[PDB]
């Protein structure tokens, strides 16, 4: 009996298949989150600066109140 | 495709040809050669007549 190297292909490994595809981001939907984070960013920040004004006037009031200084 | 060496044309070949002669399209065809090279290796595994070495 002769024994040589046997042939096997099975699945053929798929000859040239695309793996690159669009994922997560679509296009217009990313701008809704992108610019949406900006509008949420300013509104949250400016409310803190209005709360800073409560401290600001109260800080300068200490100088006016102190005349024996 | 034009000149067979050792059992050619029987094996299915895919040759990548671009459009622009720049470095990027000359790189893309090399990767496209690599994805369309396993087709030959799989067909080499499919066709193996046992005999003389």
């Amino acid at each position: 009996x002769x024994x040589x190297x046997x042939x096997x292909x099975x699945x053929x490994x798929x000859x040239x298949x695309x793996x690159x595809x669009x994922x997560x981001x679509x296009g217009y939907s990313m701008f809704a989150v992108g610019i949406g984070a900006l509008l949420f960013g300013y509104w949250s920040m400016m409310k803190w600066n209005r709360e800073r004004r409560r401290l600001q006037i109260e800080d300068f009031e200490a100088r006016i109140a102190l005349m024996p200084l | 495709k034009t000149q067979p060496y050792d059992v050619y044309d029987q094996v299915e070949f895919d040759v990548p040809i671009g459009s622009r002669g720049d470095c990027y399209d000359r790189y893309l065809c090399r990767v496209e050669e690599m994805r369309q090279s396993i087709r030959i290796i799989s067909q080499c595994l499919n066709k193996m007549p046992p005999g003389e070495i």
